[PDB]
């Protein structure tokens, strides 16, 4: 519970080495007090000597922004070193995060990476503790000039947490490597580390044997089509389990990743009453669908339906009717492409029981990376 | 022998402390009569030179 004088315009850069930037810095964004002290490391063998603030024994300092910065998705990165002999925590703001930590070696620099949207008032946030000397902060918005968000290896878990942030249209690829350390001795199938949504993505591993540690990346796209722009990142997995992880964060535009294009088959056989049966459903995947052409042989008069449906699963989950064989023939005409689908399924009618008529449909289809809104 | 921020003062009058950030060059802090200086710390070993304009 503190005090802070905050008069003066804040900057998108300080190098609080330089009399300026810190007396702006103290006067704007940071909240308690500071010594300054001459701190060196090294680099490449070489050993750089600065003098920038340190936080003091005694309460933690943070900074606090709400300033009216120009509104956007903003990568924070805050140069640090860490003064004292143990090695200390620091929890990021991550927009939407009070759990999940960066651990920060003793007698080293360290780099905080942070994630902050600006819009709507919302007000960036972190606590800094004592022996840390703060060296640099920087904002800068993320996707301006080709660029993308990439934190390192380095974010700590052990079950919960969260990072929020705004993606304007376009489609990304979300890619988080990760470590974990499995202290227990149950062994986890479908191990559900965590969710992205605006739409979700579940983050699945198969296997975390018995007091194992293994290494992976998730790898997910999203098709930002424009009118839903706030992804969360969700861990959801245990809190008491005792499975620590260790992970990081690169969020990129892509442009569009056909994964893959298929020829497939599918009989269904009817006897007298309605079948519906799902073909491919690929909601959830990080990915979505695209039909370019569709056939059914078998059909005679004893055939009363057969329709395939489509839908964007994450909007209805009523389908509707894509094309009609019986209406429209056994094959779909050259122009017909169904974009922007999920899920598809052959609704089919007719038969008896004392003679039951099988039919097959072949579906020529691409998967393309990306989520549906 | 460098250029930027190289430390602090600290500057008392009455029941007031003010400290302030310094650097290579000029410093200028507006002052009254009987405000004591109490402390510097610098960063790196310097020529200091403290006087009054008035």
């Amino acid at each position: 519970g503190q005090s802070f004088p905050a008069n003066a315009k804040v900057k998108y850069y300080y190098k609080l080495s330089e009399k300026q930037d810190l007396d702006a810095f103290v006067n704007s964004i940071f909240v308690g007090s500071y010594k300054l002290k001459q701190i060196s490391y090294l680099l490449y063998g070489n050993t750089k000597i600065v003098s920038a603030p340190v936080v003091p024994l005694g309460p933690n300092a943070s900074i606090i922004i709400d300033d009216e910065l120009q509104e956007g998705l903003y990568l924070i990165r805050i140069k640090v070193y860490n003064t004292n002999s143990f090695s200390v925590t620091v929890t990021p703001f991550f927009n939407n995060n009070n759990t999940m930590t960066y651990s920060i070696g003793a007698n080293s620099e360290f780099e905080i990476y942070d994630i902050f949207t600006k819009e709507q008032g919302n007000i960036y946030y972190i606590q800094l503790p004592p022996g840390l000397a703060i060296l640099e902060f920087s904002l800068e918005r993320v996707f301006e000039k080709g660029n993308r968000i990439n934190i390192p290896k380095i974010i700590h878990t052990s079950g919960n947490g969260y990072i929020s942030f705004r993606l304007r249209k376009g489609t990304y690829a979300i890619k988080m490597p990760y470590s974990y350390n499995n202290t227990t001795s149950t062994t986890f199938t479908n191990f559900q580390f965590g969710t992205i949504s605006t739409a979700t993505i579940p983050l699945v591993i198969s296997s975390i044997p018995a007091n194992g540690s293994g290494s992976g990346t998730f790898l997910v796209y999203l098709k930002i089509t424009g009118d839903y722009e706030d992804v969360k990142f969700s861990v959801t997995y245990g809190g008491g389990l005792g499975v620590p992880f260790t992970f990081g964060l690169e969020v990129e535009e892509i442009n569009e990743l056909v994964e893959n294009t298929n020829f497939v088959t599918q009989s269904v056989t009817l006897s007298g009453s309605q079948v519906t049966q799902s073909i491919l459903n690929v909601q959830g995947s990080g990915s979505h669908l695209r039909l370019k052409y569709a056939s059914v042989s078998g059909l005679t008069t004893a055939v009363t339906q057969c329709q395939l449906q489509a839908t964007n699963l994450n909007r209805s989950t009523t389908y509707s009717t894509v094309w009609d064989f019986i209406a429209g023939g056994s094959s779909t005409p050259p122009s017909w492409d169904i974009r922007e689908i999920n899920s598809i399924q052959l609704v089919a009618n007719g038969g008896s029981s004392t003679s039951s008529v099988t039919i097959t449909l072949i579906l020529v289809y691409e998967q393309i990376a990306g989520e549906l809104s | 022998t460098s250029t930027g921020n190289i430390g602090q003062i600290t500057l008392t009058i009455g029941s007031t402390t003010m400290t302030f950030n310094l650097q290579t060059g000029e410093n200028k802090i507006p002052v009254i009569a009987g405000t004591q200086i109490t402390n510097l710390t610098l960063t790196s070993s310097s020529a200091i030179l403290i006087y009054e304009e008035v």
